[PDB]
RNA sequence: CCCAUAGUAGGCCUAAAAGCAGCCACCAAUUAAGAAAGCGUUCAAGCUCAACACCUCCCAAACAUAUA
């Protein structure tokens, strides 16, 4: 017969006894793996360097605010002097345990956002709360003070 | 729906860029020309601006302006009205750092452009931007 | 209102099989004639659904006979019908009705054992354009009353009309020629306002009626002040912006047989001087130079005419509005 | 010239005397044009083979209707058909040598790069009318990208550097162990139990 | 077309495996 | 359907599947989907609440307590309410 | 685990959430077996772990609400598979052949109605798939083509 | 510095895109 | 999963070609968003994505679980 014709050439049981005996097995796991178990820095740098200029710091679950009411919201927080901004949530743990405190621990979870500032303009952001249906004001820190909800409501009052 | 109008101060009932647009919303053609031309007569004119334009299911028109276009406002300023074909190789004018500030000064008056930063230097940088992109080069 | 393309299948030949005689049908031919409105009475033209063939042929076997004979197909179309073929260009030119244009493919036959041949039934590719919904596409401006212009022009009253398009049908209105017949226009789908004043009745049905080779510039003839809009965007400035739209959509199509519909001629009267204007606005370049011998602004100087809409005064109106209808079927 | 030149069906200058086609010019892992050019995808030849005229018209016919010359650039890296394959008259007597030449091919081995493509564009998109081309092809082929040849170099390392086999293909061979020798091609050393005549197995481990 | 299992294996590498022990203790 | 009452305030422990069904898909933000909204937010105590208390239009009235249901599952349950 | 009350009032309830066991000795695994130290001897004739696992109704328990690696899962719902055809789940009805282990639906496997050379032979499909290196206590190779 | 981080992720973001190119 | 504004309807050519008809630069304002990547657009408007908020009638019959 051809060396190479339409049909496959021919292997010679020898070679495929060889070639089954040159088997070649993958590694034999032992323990399997599958059933056993710079932007950062500067950020963290940048909060410490907020948290420590404004002498009040106010936390907020807001998220319902669309991008047209979070510039109304920037506006009346750059009408009156408040720096509104927002990081990572794991990044601001590491924060809150560089800046060493304990009450602001617990209420940073989920969508949230800080308002830093050292003149207190947190009753423009009451009244913003107040005329769309939302409490976003939640767990503040003015003057090394840790307040509530209803400490900020009688704060604003 | 949202639009983003053009249309020049001088005439605000054009035939090509006028209706064609927005038009499909319902609304008079008539009304929101004479509101384009009592803005524009509230304003300086011999420049497009561009207008906000608040349409509502109910027929009812919230014309908004705001200011002209940077880049319009930079070609009125170098003296050329037309750009380069070819940005930024062929330097069509030449605009100072003077001229540059008042423009940025004039863009951030405007609410409707919405450039409320609070460094200036942030609209400076812009305008320059803005300027490189077209056939503008910055002197000093 | 849209373009069609449509394919037309003929007559197909017969079968056998004796040993006396022979084959069956040929095959016939592709006609197209173009009908007047009453064509458009029978709601034909929303028919599409993937074209029509003809009938075939035939073989009788009792005793020793031969059979039947082809089909040809005749292609119809609601007001007007342009015909082209595969070609890339078209062989008959014209849009008015009465015309017939016809493709020839037959010669039929049968397979083998008596009298020989192998095929099937024919078919061509056939193209119509009607030139917009029935005769030329109407894009009015911020003062259009070409409704009641059209009507106050004509003494037939307006229908419903239909095309062969993918998209809805737009509105047609008959006009008078003071010639014992009428011709017709077209305007925007659904309501009528007219293109360039922010109305199409759609997106899409706005780039349907943009999308007509033959466009209508209506306008107001009468005064700004005078005119029946608040604000009006003045005769001259409307004017001019819509003619330099239409001209600089192609240069072609502004050296071909368009024209701009003078309205808002209810108004004005036979001393108002609507006349004089729409010659003025027609025989010059569409802008205030009436003739430029060697330096022209424009792509073309001393462009074509103007159209008569709510026709008044005994200068020619009426027989100024037949001559432009009949250049609008000329194609 | 974003597009693939058109390859001859012979040379201008011909090959005056008979040459035989040798299966070795095919046969092993090609180390030339095995790595990309100027390249950042193409076609690795998985397998030997000859490639004519026919086959490079066809691929050039392939590429050509599906390109965008201002994204996609492709050039043919094999050469033209060079190697005279001739055939002999027809109801002529058995045996007695060879006649005249009968048509041009070039030979090339398994690993070969065959078309480099290049530009605004990504492997991804032309990966459909490369495996169309790859199923068509005249040799067995695989479409790789310039990260997808490192990522298969990456893995035969892994699967080879991974063995757990008390016995290899050339730990008996090369020792010449249980007389396989008896079997054992002399080139066997060579392609060390990966490369069997026309066939090639990469999946070898 | 012929196959060869995992009978073939076992005795095999018995032939495999007595083959190196005897290459083996053959080097010194 | 009509408003929702919303209770949540600082008193007792905090819980992160009510403000999250507070923050999100009741509030202004889930007003697009829910035109016909009003949604407010209650910080009247209730006591261990985490309460999300809806009172709709027909006269439902929706409790989801809710300090150890999710905020998935307590968003699924106001959407079934709203189904019906 | 919650209900929802229907009555128009509805309303959204939380009751008889379920507990795990309270002596994991396999703690800390990736898959819910080896959270279980079950990491290869689940077999299909295992009523216990098919009630871990179905739904009821009989619905297929996505991994994250299982809490096993997707492997695991896979065996989860391959288990699954063998035992509710097996006519041992009886418990999760939606509104005659015996069998013993059946991978494939009924429904549409085709009649193997050409038997092929010996040289050339397909087998009938037998066995799950997913069990080729399910914990073995013999010495015999475990079929997969009967 | 946030000049150089925007640049950085404006070339991802053209990256991510000339990725989507071919899809 | 989620979120997607603005100088801006980036400029030349283009009736207009708005990121998406062809070219040049692709900057830049907010924690963070490509002078635009698959749609849709006559032009627009509306979808996402990247970046941020969350993480000739085939032919053996058969059986997986008993310690090479």
């Amino acid at each position: 017969s051809k060396a190479v014709t339409r049909h496959r050439r021919v292997m010679h049981f020898q070679r495929q006894k060889l070639m089954a005996v040159t088997e070649y097995i993958p590694p034999k796991p032992a323990i399997h793996p599958s059933c056993l178990p710079g932007l950062i820095r500067l950020l963290r740098r940048e909060i410490a360097a907020v948290f420590q200029d404004n002498r009040m710091i106010a936390v907020c679950q807001n998220v319902a605010l669309s991008a047209e009411d979070k510039l109304l919201m920037r506006h009346q927080l750059r009408k009156h002097k408040i720096l509104m901004k927002v990081f990572p949530n794991q990044v601001l743990k590491p924060f809150l345990e560089d800046s060493k405190y304990q009450n602001l621990l617990p209420l940073f979870v989920g969508h949230n956002m800080l308002l830093v500032s050292e003149e207190p303009k947190v009753k423009e952001m009451v009244r913003i709360l107040r005329t769309v249906p939302f409490l976003p004001l939640l767990g503040g820190c003015i003057d090394d003070t840790i307040l509530s909800r209803q400490g900020f409501i009688n704060y604003s009052k | 729906g949202v639009i983003r109008a053009i249309v020049r101060a001088g005439l605000a009932m054009p035939g090509p860029p006028l209706g064609p647009v927005l038009g499909q919303r319902g609304v008079s053609i008539n009304q929101f020309c004479k509101e384009f031309n009592e803005r524009t007569k509230d304003i300086k004119e011999g420049i497009p601006l561009p207008t906000k334009i608040l349409v509502k299911p109910d027929r009812t028109f919230e014309i908004k302006i705001g200011q002209p276009t940077v880049s319009y406002f930079l070609k009125a300023a170098a003296g050329i009205e037309k750009g380069a074909r070819q940005t930024g190789k062929e330097v069509a004018g030449l605009v100072t750092l003077k001229h540059v500030y008042e423009i940025a000064r004039i863009k951030a008056q405007d609410e409707a452009f919405a450039l409320q930063d609070v460094p200036l230097s942030s609209v400076v940088r812009s305008i320059i931007g803005s300027a490189r992109s077209l056939g503008i080069r910055v002197v000093k | 209102i849209d373009k069609l393309r449509l394919f037309t299948r003929g007559g197909s030949g017969g079968m056998g099989y004796p040993r006396l005689g022979g084959e069956g049908g040929k095959g016939g031919d592709v006609w197209v004639v173009a009908q007047n409105r009453m064509t458009l009475k029978q709601l034909k033209d929303r028919y599409p659904r993937k074209r029509f063939v003809a009938g075939v042929g035939a073989n009788s076997k009792i005793s020793a006979l031969k059979g039947s004979k082809g089909k040809d197909c005749e292609i119809p179309v609601p007001v007007g019908i342009s015909v082209t073929d595969e070609n890339g260009k078209i062989i008959g030119e014209l849009n008015k009705e009465n015309d017939r244009i016809l493709v020839a493919q037959g010669g039929l036959g049968g397979k083998l054992l008596t009298n020989f041949l192998p095929l099937k039934g024919q078919k061509r590719i056939i193209h119509l354009d009607l030139k917009l919904i029935a005769d030329v596409g109407l894009v009015g401006f911020p003062n259009a009353g070409k409704s009641s212009l059209l009507s106050c022009v004509s003494h037939a009253k307006p229908a419903i009309a239909d095309y062969a398009f993918t998209t809805l049908k737009p509105e047609l209105g008959k006009i008078m020629y003071s010639d014992f017949k009428q011709i017709s226009v077209a305007d925007l789908p659904g309501l009528i306002e007219g293109a360039h004043m922010n109305k199409g009745m759609g997106h899409k049905f706005l780039k349907h009626i943009e999308r007509t080779r033959q466009l209508l510039f209506v306008v107001d003839i009468s005064g700004f002040q005078l005119s029946s809009h608040t604000q009006y965007r003045t005769a001259f400035e409307t004017i001019i912006l819509l003619t330099k739209e239409l001209e600089l959509y192609k240069e072609e199509l502004q050296t071909k047989p368009a024209l701009l519909a003078v309205n808002k001629m209810d108004l004005p009267d036979a001393q108002d001087k609507f006349h004089e204007l729409m010659s003025q606005l027609q025989n010059p370049k569409d802008f205030l130079h009436l003739f430029e011998k060697n330096m022209i602004p424009e792509r073309t100087v001393e462009f074509q005419h103007i159209i008569p809409i709510s026709a008044v005064t005994g200068e020619g109106i009426e027989e100024l509005k037949n001559c432009i209808r009949k250049s609008l079927d000329e194609q | 010239k974003p597009k693939l030149r058109f390859i001859e069906r012979a040379p201008l200058v011909p090959k005056v005397r008979r040459e035989p086609k040798n299966l070795s010019d095919i046969r092993g892992p090609s180390t030339e044009a095995t790595e990309f050019t100027e390249g950042n995808f193409a076609i690795l030849a998985l397998g030997g083979g000859y490639l004519h005229w026919g086959h490079f018209e066809m691929m050039r016919l392939t590429i050509n209707r599906s390109m965008d010359p201002k994204n996609m650039f492709a050039i043919w890296r094999v050469p033209a058909p060079f190697k005279p394959i001739t055939r002999k008259s027809v109801g002529h007597r058995m045996g007695g040598g060879k006649g005249a030449i009968d048509h041009y091919v070039t030979p090339v081995k398994a690993g070969r790069l065959v078309v480099e493509m290049g530009g605004r564009c990504e492997f991804e998109e032309v990966q459909g009318f490369l495996d169309q081309v790859a199923h068509k092809l005249p040799f067995a082929a695989k479409a790789v990208s310039r990260g997808t040849l490192e990522k298969m170099r990456k893995d035969q390392e892994e699967r080879e550097r991974n063995n757990q086999n008390p016995w290899t293909f050339e730990r008996i061979a090369t020792a010449n162990m249980l007389g396989i020798r008896k079997v054992l091609s002399p080139y066997d050393l060579t392609h060390k139990g990966k490369y069997w005549g026309k066939f090639y197995m990469p999946k070898r481990v | 077309p012929r196959f060869v299992s995992l009978r073939a294996k076992q005795n095999m590498i018995r032939r495999l495996e007595i083959e190196a022990e005897n290459h083996y203790w053959l080097s010194m | 359907v009509k408003q929702v009452r919303v209770q949540f305030c600082p008193f007792e422990k905090n819980v992160e599947s009510t403000r999250t069904f507070l923050q999100t898909v009741s509030s202004e933000k889930v007003r697009s989907t829910n035109l016909n909204c009003s949604v407010i937010a209650d910080v009247r105590h209730d006591g261990s609440e985490p309460c999300v208390d809806v009172l709709f239009g027909d006269g439902h009235r929706l409790i989801m307590r809710g300090a150890h249901l999710t905020a998935l599952e307590m968003l699924t349950a106001f959407a079934s309410h709203i189904r019906a | 685990f919650r209900e929802v009350v229907e009555t128009t009032i509805i309303e959204g309830r939380i009751t008889a959430t379920p507990k795990e066991s309270p002596n994991p000795p396999n703690p800390s695994g990736q898959c819910p077996i080896c959270r279980w130290n079950l990491k290869h001897k689940y077999n299909y004739d295992d009523v216990l772990l098919l009630s871990q696992f179905i739904r009821p109704h009989g619905g297929m328990l996505p991994r994250k609400i299982t809490g096993l690696c997707q492997e695991e899962h896979r065996k989860i719902e391959e288990c699954v598979k063998m035992a509710h055809r097996a006519g041992l789940l009886p418990n999760h009805r939606p509104r005659q052949l015996n069998r013993y282990l059946t991978r494939w639906a009924p429904g549409s496997v085709k009649p193997i109605y050409k038997k092929g050379p010996r040289w050339n032979r397909v087998r009938m499909p037998v066995g799950s798939p997913l069990l080729r290196d399910n914990v073995c206590y013999s010495r015999t190779p475990w079929k997969l083509y009967h | 510095s946030r000049e150089y981080w925007r640049r950085l992720r404006k070339q991802n973001i053209w990256r991510h895109n000339r990725l989507s190119k071919n899809k």
